[PDB]
């Protein structure tokens, strides 16, 4: 049911997104597209 | 006999305005390509 | 300027025939009752 | 009951997501247009229709992916994967671009698919459906530009390409060519978007501040009940303000609310008609009576012939790299350029 | 230079906004109509009509 | 008490199991080089 | 005769009707499985 | 009141006055194709086939007469070039005159049906209210353009 | 007292067109810039905006039409320089150098300024709410970064907007030149929010048309069903709300009547502020997002995206624009 | 084009024609409320 | 002929305005 | 050009102190409710 | 209502207002020449395109 | 095409709708053939504008 | 309020994250493979970084051909692509 | 033929205004009662 709190599921599941769009502009600086 | 599906027309002096400025700002807009 | 001749009818017209058409309508409509 | 009854009902039971008869057009092409563009802008090239990088796997961003148009050489050919172009050959569909008209298709029968969605919804709630009337002006948007507009012209390569910079490249090839921003039916598109959007803020605005109070919270989002039968704002004050502010203001609110309707609807239909006339390149490109004076007359400058100077710069300068199968090979020196610059 | 004059732009019109925000806000609410206008003491409804 | 596969079930599904397949795909990309 | 785009055609209209078919086949055993109470 | 954009919906329950104006729509296209043809027959220069055709010229409707085997004029010439054809009556001129009478005519035939709405054909024969039988006139329409169909 | 009769007569709400001191103000400010406008828009003479001695035409009476006609940007010789009426030595000099267009500029920043304050003055003195204002505070923004705070930041009025339709096109086509305003994140914000603001007035036009409560019969508009004044709602929300919420989903749909025109004030107007601080920040040469030559093969390769394409347009509109007015190789400003 | 619009239009009054002066005033919310009816729109499918 | 028709034109437009202005249907609560 | 500069700064000096000393008249109190 | 000869005479065919066909009637049988009609759509459509090629089917002004 | 108009036409005359499309399609309502008759106006205005 | 498991309720189960701390890395690590080992480039023919372009070339293999377009790209390919 | 090109905007306004102002005070008469 509600074992896990909300705060919990959403703070970790926007941590996430944050995460994986840091490395999206990482590797606009780095690798294929970054123009080097 | 007369017609029993003769209704009357209206239009009020805002859809007169509305109208007139619709007609106007069209002519307007499209005078100088009817010009060119 | 070498304008369009048929410009300055087309847009008279343009103006005229709606612009009489609401005309006819809204003083038809003011003198019901 | 009969099958097709008991189908009926089960199509249109109560769910988190309504599926209706129209949901059996809606989902599969509404899904597999979306599916597919997400998938060409993750892995296909446009290497071969034009000499591009347009994928997230060859290091593109999300600016600057896109699904793009066929070849020149293919035509309006439908390019079905089983076709006599692909052969049934997945890989080479994707490099031929049979992922554009895939997802062209697909958003034509989803858009048709939505249509008939809010239709059936209308008819199942009870409601007039005006909401599908107003949505005829983004279908009439994407039938003119994704389909009719390339039928026009030479082929489907010169149709936009699901992207955003191709998008934004679609806008300068319409005003290098077309100027299209000198056309009628666009500025008719220009006033309906620019004033859906001031009647959305400024209804809204209006309403939020002209609302009773019927809480004693100081935010007021609280006080509004779903199910009340009174107004939450004042209309007569709205009114007043709006006559005195401005000169005239709204009396009667679903005059109000159809005029919301009809603004960017009327808007995005002219502009339709305005992106027909370019498909057969029947442009408002220039006015004969200004071109016949300045050609004649060497010191008569507008803001009209300067922008046709720019035009010229972008269709030179760009169609060798845009229109890569014409083979244009303008030579450094006919290229039109200011001085120094 | 123009990180500095780009950034302030954007933070010297965000500012003019909300001093828009709080003085209209701030006059309301000493006035006293700042949760919407009373139903039974509507303003304009006291008020002559314009025509 | 509630049903566990049904149609919104399939759309949650149908959106969300190629998301996370293109995310990784993509993750993946981040680190190509030339 | 037939053209390999007319084998592709008839490969094409076979694939439109077995995804039609198997999409209302599959919608009808939903229905019949789970109906309404009236 | 109405409204003026659904002035013609006076005419919904009324099948004898929608006959009228439908008459009065056929004539008014009718005499517009008379008028343009005879307006493009004024226009027209025939006299260079080669390098100035009819679709130099603006011609709109006269392409659409050439189409179907109207290619001779009254005044002698044809448009593809051929000099001493006779073309009978149906030249560019003896078509425009047809659509000018057929035009005046349905004009005259709507002016009747105006008058004359109140007919007992367009009565339900056990209700004795206005009603059309829209899938029998769908039957005797499409049997009607059918048989244009083949004739043609 | 005289004085106390004034103030009444200018706060009075009973004026058929509220003044108040923000309308002591706007009034005629906003007279002079309209019939300046009217009269430069009609009759001015070529304005040298380039400052290279090669005047552009921009009235009706010198062979302009409505499309093509436009007040000119003032002189590039006076940059930001005030250029009132007085500091010309003649009014043939003035007209030559574009003095009505920082006539007509200066008023109407300062009208529409005191439009917004009389805005929110009006709403003071009715009882309302006071942040109508607010939202006119976006088209503000938008009309004082184009007239004013690009000007200051190009270092010339020349470079400000044109007072027309086609002088507005000019505007639009060189900026895209000058600053790729198109791969701009505030421009591609405020797209999203006219695009946004169209989209979502229609819908609620829609909406609270098709849930419009029948008092009216098929002979008569459905608008006079409403009396101006009544107390009870004219449509139902309720069944607005129910189609939307089977439309897209239930959670989707606002069911809050002031949270859904909250919204639909919000989206454009914070769209429209992004778009204008999008102008003043390329106005000090921040400009859209630069991918040329950003996709890079194994070799070294110059592979070309739809940015590299975006980019020959560009420079097609950049060799091309003021095609005079460059002696060196950097369009700097 | 325009005659599509036209189709839409006429569509729309032709099923639509009892709502077009308006819909329901005696309109019950458990029509469009959710879960009131097993089936969208029937009465007969009270839950 | 051209200039006149756009300033005939704009000035309608500006006398609408006034009629529409001062000349309105007065909105009657009700 | 020298007496149509005095004229206009007499104009906006007026008109501007007309602004400054009408908003210092007891602005507040001209609202519907509080005075 | 004004009765007249030829009023008289089409008045048969239009006597059966409202008379319908119990049930589903024709229905499957609309449903599949509908579906015919749309593979004769199809297929004129594709050698217009010219995705369908048939033998001695030339597409073009020849 | 004529022959099978012919024969389509003979059908329509001799064979009444049945009442499940009678009902959905309104054909007691001549809004209805103005609809679909819109809608086949403007296939075939598409069609000839293409060719 | 119709008939399902509300989403709180369901991402806030431990049954949910038992089986989705499986499901969801299994279909990342998934993608991840499909692009490192190179199955992406195979099945949507998109260009390797070295596959551009022959080694001296500089022109751009664009199909001109309608109904050859998969033999040209096919010939392209065969040119050491 | 070399004839006044403002000939036909005289002879359509001529038409065109007084009939048009006999048109609407006609309609108005016709609505009363
Ligand atoms: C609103 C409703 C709601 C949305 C519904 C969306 C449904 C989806 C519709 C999809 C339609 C695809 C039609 C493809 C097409 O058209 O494809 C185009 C083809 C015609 O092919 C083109 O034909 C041209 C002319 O060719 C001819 O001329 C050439 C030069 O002389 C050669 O001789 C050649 O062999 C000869 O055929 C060129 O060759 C082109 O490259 C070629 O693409 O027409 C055809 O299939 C058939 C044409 C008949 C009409 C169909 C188009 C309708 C609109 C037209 C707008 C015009 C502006
Ligand atoms: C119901 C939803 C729906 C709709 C409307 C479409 C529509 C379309 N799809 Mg699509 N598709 C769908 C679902 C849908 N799809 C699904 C779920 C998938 C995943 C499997 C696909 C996968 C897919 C691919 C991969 C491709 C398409 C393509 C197309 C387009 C051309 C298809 C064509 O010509 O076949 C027409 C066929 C029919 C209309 C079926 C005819 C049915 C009638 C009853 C006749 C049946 C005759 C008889 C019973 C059997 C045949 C006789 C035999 C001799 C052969 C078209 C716009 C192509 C495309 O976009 O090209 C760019 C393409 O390549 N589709
Ligand atoms: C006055 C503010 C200001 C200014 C002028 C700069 C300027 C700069 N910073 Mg800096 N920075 C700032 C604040 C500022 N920073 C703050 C507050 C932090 C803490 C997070 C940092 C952390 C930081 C780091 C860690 C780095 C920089 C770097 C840089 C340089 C390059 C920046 C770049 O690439 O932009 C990127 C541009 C953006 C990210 C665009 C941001 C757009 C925002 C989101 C718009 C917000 C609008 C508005 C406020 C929202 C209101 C909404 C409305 C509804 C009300 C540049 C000199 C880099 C550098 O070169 O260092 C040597 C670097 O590595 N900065
Ligand atoms: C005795 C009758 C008659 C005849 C012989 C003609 C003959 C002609 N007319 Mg004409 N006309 C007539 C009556 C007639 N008219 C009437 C009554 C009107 C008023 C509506 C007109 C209005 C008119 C105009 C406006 C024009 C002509 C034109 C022409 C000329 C070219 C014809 C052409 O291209 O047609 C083209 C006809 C078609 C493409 C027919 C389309 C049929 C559609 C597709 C049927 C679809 C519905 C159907 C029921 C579907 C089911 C079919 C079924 C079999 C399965 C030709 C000389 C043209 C001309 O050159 O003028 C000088 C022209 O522009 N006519
Ligand atoms: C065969 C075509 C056809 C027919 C018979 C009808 C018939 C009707 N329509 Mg309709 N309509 C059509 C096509 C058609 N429409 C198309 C293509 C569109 C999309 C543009 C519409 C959009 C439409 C709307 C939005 C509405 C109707 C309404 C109506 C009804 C009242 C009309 C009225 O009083 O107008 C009176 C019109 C005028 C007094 C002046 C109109 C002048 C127009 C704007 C410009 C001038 C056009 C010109 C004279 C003709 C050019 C010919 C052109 C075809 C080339 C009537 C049943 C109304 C309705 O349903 O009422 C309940 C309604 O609200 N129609
Ligand atoms: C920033 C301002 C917030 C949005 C307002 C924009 C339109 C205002 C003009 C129209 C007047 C509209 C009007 O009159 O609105 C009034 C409306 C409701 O008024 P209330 O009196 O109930 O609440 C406001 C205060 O009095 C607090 O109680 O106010 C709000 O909802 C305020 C929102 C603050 C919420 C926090 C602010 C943060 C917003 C997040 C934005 C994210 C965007 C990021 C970039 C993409
Ligand atoms: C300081 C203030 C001075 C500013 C002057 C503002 C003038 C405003 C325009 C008045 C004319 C409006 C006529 C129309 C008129 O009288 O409308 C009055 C009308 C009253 O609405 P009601 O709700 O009472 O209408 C009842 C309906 O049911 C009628 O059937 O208001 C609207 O419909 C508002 C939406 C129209 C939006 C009009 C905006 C005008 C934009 C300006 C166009 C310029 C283009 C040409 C440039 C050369
Ligand atoms: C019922 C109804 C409607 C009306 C429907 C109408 C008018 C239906 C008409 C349908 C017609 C004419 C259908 C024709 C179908 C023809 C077909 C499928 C022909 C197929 C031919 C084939 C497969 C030939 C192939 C071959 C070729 C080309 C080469 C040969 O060597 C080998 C071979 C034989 C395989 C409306 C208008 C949609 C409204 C609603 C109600
Ligand atoms: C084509 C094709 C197909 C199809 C397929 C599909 C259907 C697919 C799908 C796919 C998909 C379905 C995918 C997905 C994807 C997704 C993604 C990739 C996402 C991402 C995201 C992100 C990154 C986020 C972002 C955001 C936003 C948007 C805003 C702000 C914030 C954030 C940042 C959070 C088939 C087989 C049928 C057939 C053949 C062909
Ligand atoms: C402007 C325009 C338009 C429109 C147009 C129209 C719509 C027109 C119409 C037209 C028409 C609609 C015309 C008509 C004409 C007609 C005529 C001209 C007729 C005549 C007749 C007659 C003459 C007859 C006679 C007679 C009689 C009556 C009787 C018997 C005998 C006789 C034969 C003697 C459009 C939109 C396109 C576009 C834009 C421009
Ligand atoms: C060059 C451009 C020319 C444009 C021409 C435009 C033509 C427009 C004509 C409009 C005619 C309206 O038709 C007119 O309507 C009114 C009501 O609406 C009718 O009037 C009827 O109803 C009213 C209202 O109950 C009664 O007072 C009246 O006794 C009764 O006859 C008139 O009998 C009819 O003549
Ligand atoms: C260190 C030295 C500082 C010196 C002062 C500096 C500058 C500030 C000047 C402020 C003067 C404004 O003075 C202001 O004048 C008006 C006009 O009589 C006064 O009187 C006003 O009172 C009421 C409400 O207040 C109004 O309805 C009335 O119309 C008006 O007469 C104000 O009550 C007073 O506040
Ligand atoms: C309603 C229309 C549905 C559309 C049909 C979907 C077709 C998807 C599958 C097509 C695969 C056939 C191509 C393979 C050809 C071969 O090599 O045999
Ligand atoms: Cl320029
Ligand atoms: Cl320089
Ligand atoms: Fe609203």
């Amino acid at each position: 049911g509600g074992r896990i709190p909300l705060w919990i599921v959403a703070t970790v599941a926007g941590m996430g997104v944050i995460v994986i769009v840091g490395l999206f502009f990482y590797g606009a600086y780095a690798g294929l597209g970054s123009s080097l | 006999e007369p017609n029993p599906n003769r209704q009357p027309v209206e239009l009020n002096r805002t859809s007169l305005y509305l109208g007139l400025l619709l007609i106007l700002v069209l002519a307007l807009l499209f005078s100088s390509y009817f010009f060119n | 300027m070498e304008v369009n001749q048929l410009g300055l009818i087309a847009t008279a017209l343009f103006v005229l025939v709606p612009s009489v058409f609401l005309i006819i309508l809204y003083v038809q409509t003011e003198s019901q009752q | 009951r009969g099958w097709f009854d008991i189908l009926d009902d089960w199509l249109k039971r109560d769910r988190f997501v309504f599926v209706g008869w129209s949901g059996i057009l809606l989902f599969p092409c509404a899904y597999l247009a979306l599916g597919g563009w997400l998938t060409g802008t993750t892995f296909v090239t446009s290497w071969y229709t034009h000499g591009l990088a347009s994928s997230y796997l060859e290091g593109c961003n999300f600016l600057t992916v896109a699904v793009s148009t066929p070849a020149n050489s293919m035509g309006h050919s439908l390019l079905l994967l089983w076709g006599p172009e692909a052969q049934g050959d997945f890989t080479r569909w994707c490099q031929l671009g049979g992922l554009w008209t895939f997802i062209a298709l697909h958003g034509a029968f989803g858009l048709i698919g939505f249509m008939l969605r809010q239709f059936e919804i209308a008819r199942l709630v009870g409601v007039r459906p005006y909401n599908a009337i107003a949505f005829s002006a983004p279908i009439a948007v994407f039938v003119s530009v994704f389909l009719i507009y390339p039928l026009g012209q030479s082929s489907w390569f010169f149709a936009p390409s699901f992207g955003v910079a191709a998008i934004f490249r679609f806008l300068l090839f319409f005003q290098g060519f077309h100027n299209w921003t000198l056309n009628p039916f666009h500025m008719m598109g220009v006033a309906g978007v620019l004033g859906g959007a001031l009647l959305c803020a400024i209804h809204g605005a209006t309403v939020e501040n002209t609302l009773f109070q019927d809480g004693e919270g100081a935010s007021t989002f609280r006080a509004f009940n779903p199910t009340q039968a009174e107004e939450t704002y004042s209309m007569v004050t709205a009114n007043r303000f709006w006559s005195q502010i401005f000169g005239i203001a709204f009396s009667n609110k679903r005059w109000l609310h159809f005029f919301m309707l009809f603004v960017p609807v009327t808007g995005l239909w002219m502009s339709a008609i305005g992106v027909v006339g370019l498909a057969l390149n029947l442009r408002s490109y220039d006015f004969i009576s200004q071109e016949i004076r300045a050609a004649e007359d060497p010191e008569f400058e507008t803001f009209y012939t300067k922008n046709l100077l720019l035009n010229e710069g972008i269709r030179a300068w760009m169609a060798p790299q845009d229109q890569p199968h014409e083979n244009f090979v303008f030579p450094e020196e006919v290229l039109p350029r200011g001085n120094a610059l | 230079r123009s990180w500095l004059a780009t950034s302030h732009f954007v933070l010297a019109f965000f500012f003019l906004v909300g001093h828009l925000w709080h003085a209209g806000r701030a006059r309301a609410a000493a006035a006293g109509f700042e949760k919407g206008i009373d139903r039974e003491s509507e303003p304009v409804l006291s008020m002559p009509s314009l025509d | 008490s509630y049903p566990i596969f049904t149609v919104r079930w399939v759309a949650v599904h149908t959106l969300a199991v190629p998301t996370i397949f293109f995310l990784g795909a993509i993750a993946a990309m981040q680190f190509i080089q030339r | 005769t037939i053209t390999p785009s007319l084998k592709g055609f008839f490969i094409g209209l076979l694939s439109g009707a077995v995804v039609l078919g198997l999409t209302f086949a599959v919608l009808i055993a939903i229905s019949q499985i789970d109906k309404v109470q009236r | 009141g109405l409204p003026w954009y659904r002035v013609h919906t006076v005419l919904i329950n009324d099948p004898g006055r929608l006959i009228a104006a439908h008459l009065m729509h056929t004539a008014l296209v009718a005499g517009w194709a008379g008028s343009m043809a005879l307006y493009e027959l004024a226009t027209f220069d025939p006299s260079d086939p080669v390098l100035n055709p009819m679709w130099r010229q603006g011609m709109f409707v006269l392409p659409f007469m050439a189409r179907l085997g109207v290619t001779g004029s009254w005044s002698g010439w044809s448009i593809t070039g051929e000099t001493g054809i006779d073309p009978g009556f149906w030249s560019f001129e003896g078509v425009a005159l047809a659509h000018i009478v057929l035009s005046g005519l349905l004009f005259l035939a709507a002016c009747w049906h105006w008058v004359y709405w109140d007919l007992e054909l367009f009565r339900d024969p056990r209700t004795g209210e206005p009603a059309l039988d829209l899938p029998k006139m769908f039957g005797i329409h499409l049997f009607l353009a059918g048989l244009l169909c083949f004739g043609f | 007292n005289l004085w106390e009769r004034f103030c009444n007569w200018v706060t009075s709400t009973d004026n058929r067109l509220y003044v108040g001191w923000f309308g002591v103000i706007m009034i005629p400010t906003l007279l002079a810039a309209t019939i300046c406008f009217v009269i430069a828009f009609i009759a001015a003479p070529p304005v040298d905006i380039d400052g290279i001695r090669e005047p552009v035409s921009g009235s009706l009476l010198y062979g302009n039409n409505i499309i093509t006609g436009a007040v000119v940007p003032s002189s590039n010789a006076i940059g930001l320089h005030f250029y009132p009426i007085w500091e010309a030595a003649s009014l043939d000099e003035w007209l030559y150098n574009g003095g009505p267009y920082q006539l007509i500029i200066f008023h109407f920043l300062l009208g529409a300024s005191c439009y917004m304050g009389r805005q929110w003055e009006l709403s003071y003195r009715l009882g309302m709410r006071p942040w109508i204002c607010v939202a006119y505070s976006a088209p503000l923004a938008s009309a004082f970064a184009v007239f004013l705070i690009y000007p200051i930041g190009q270092g010339s009025f020349s470079d400000g907007m044109p007072l027309g339709i086609s002088g507005t096109f000019n505007f639009m086509i060189v900026f895209q030149a000058e600053h790729n305003i198109l791969m701009h994140p505030f421009h591609q914000l405020g797209v999203a929010g006219v695009f946004g603001g169209a989209l979502f007035c229609a819908m609620h036009g829609s909406l609270v048309t098709s849930s419009l409560i029948r008092e009216t019969t098929e002979t008569e508009s459905a608008n006079y069903g409403y009396k101006f004044g009544q107390e009870e709602e004219t449509y139902n929300i309720v069944a607005a709300h129910g189609y939307f919420g089977r439309l897209i989903f239930q959670y989707a749909s606002f069911n809050n009547s002031r949270s859904l025109h909250f919204f639909l004030a919000a989206w454009p107007v914070v769209g429209v502020w992004f778009t204008a601080l999008g102008i003043s920040t390329m106005a000090f040469n921040l400009n859209g997002f630069n991918f040329n030559h950003s996709v890079i093969d194994a070799k070294g390769n110059v592979i070309n995206t739809w940015a590299d394409i975006i980019n020959r347009a560009n420079l097609g509109m950049e060799v091309m624009h003021e095609r005079n007015a460059h002696n060196f190789p950097l369009d700097l400003a | 084009l325009l005659f599509f619009f036209g189709h839409i239009w006429h569509g729309a009054r032709t099923l639509f024609r009892d709502v077009f002066s308006g819909i329901d005033p005696e309109l019950s919310p458990e029509q469009v409320e959710w879960g009131f009816y097993q089936k969208v729109g029937d009465v007969t499918t009270r839950r | 002929m051209e200039t006149i028709t756009y300033v005939f034109i704009f000035a309608c437009i500006i006398a609408l305005f006034f009629f529409a202005i001062f000349f309105r249907e007065p909105p009657r609560i009700t | 050009m020298e007496t149509l500069k005095i004229t206009v700064y007499i104009v906006v000096t007026f008109f501007v102190l007309l602004f400054v000393f009408g908003f210092l008249s007891g602005d507040p109190a001209r609202n519907p409710k509080r005075k | 209502a004004r009765r007249t000869w030829l009023g008289d005479i089409l008045r048969p065919l239009n006597s059966e207002y409202g008379k319908v066909a119990p049930g589903w009637g024709t229905t499957p049988l609309m449903a599949v020449f509908m579906g015919l009609f749309l593979v004769f759509l199809l297929i004129i459509l594709e050698i217009y395109n010219s995705t369908l090629i048939l033998d001695g089917v030339n597409v073009s002004w020849k | 095409a004529g022959i099978v108009g012919i024969i389509a036409g003979l059908f329509h005359i001799l064979v009444r709708p049945p009442q499940r499309l009678y009902k959905a399609l309104r054909m007691g309502n001549i809004e209805t053939v103005l609809s679909s008759s819109i809608a086949a106006v403007f296939f075939a205005a598409f069609v000839v504008a293409g060719t | 309020t119709t008939g399902e498991r509300p989403f709180s309720d369901i991402i806030t189960s431990v049954r949910y994250w038992v089986i989705h701390s499986i499901t969801i890395p299994a279909l990342f690590i998934a993608g991840w493979l499909f692009v490192s080992t190179g199955l992406a480039y195979d099945v949507f023919g998109t260009p390797r970084p070295d596959s551009y372009y022959a080694q001296e070339q500089r022109s751009i293999p664009l199909v001109t051909d309608r109904f050859e377009a998969k033999q040209q790209v096919e010939t392209f390919l065969e040119q050491l692509k």
